[PDB]
């Protein structure tokens, strides 16, 4: 069975940005629904159970370009008391949660980046497509794959 | 736009 609209699809996969292994392992989806990035849902119709294959996806077709406006100085007084504000750091606004991560903290002033964190980034995937089925009437309902485990990380 | 605080 190929990959196509409205099929549930099981990959194994390796994801790496720049040589650096980001993310890797399995997991199912609904094709078709906008569930993954879409040059990863390109680079993934018509294949077959069985196959193979490597996909350059670059930013666009990803998680899109960095925004520099997405990049600010807020306060230090502006975050938990028990928070570890360090660069790498994730925390949330609410306008929705808009994640933010710290970059740096100078004194009083945090620099933020509101971007997506592999905005701007190209991505490099190796991809297994191990098996290929119908989608349910419940998955079509709810617009994606059954709970099937975490088996990616 | 600035936000009060942040949450984790
Ligand atoms: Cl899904």
């Amino acid at each position: 069975m190929k990959v196509g609209q409205d099929k549930v699809v099981t990959i194994r996969y390796t994801l790496q940005v720049e040589g650096e292994v980001l993310d890797q392992g399995e997991l199912s989806y609904l094709h078709g629904h906008r569930n993954l990035i879409p040059g990863l849902e390109e680079a993934l119709e018509g294949r077959e159970e069985g196959e193979a294959f490597q996909a350059h996806v670059p930013a666009e077709k990803a998680y899109g370009p960095h925004d520099p406006e997405g990049v600010q100085v807020v306060p230090l007084s502006a975050f938990p008391e028990d928070a570890e504000v360090v660069p790498g750091a994730q925390f949330y606004a609410q306008d929705n949660p808009m994640p933010l991560t710290v970059v740096a903290v100078e004194g009083e002033e945090v620099t933020v980046d509101f971007n997506h964190p592999l905005a701007g980034k190209d991505l490099d995937f190796q991809v297994e497509v191990v098996k290929v089925r119908e989608a349910t009437p419940e998955e079509l309902l709810h617009g994606h794959a059954h709970p099937s485990g975490h088996h990616h990380h | 736009h600035k936000y009060n605080n942040y949450e984790g």
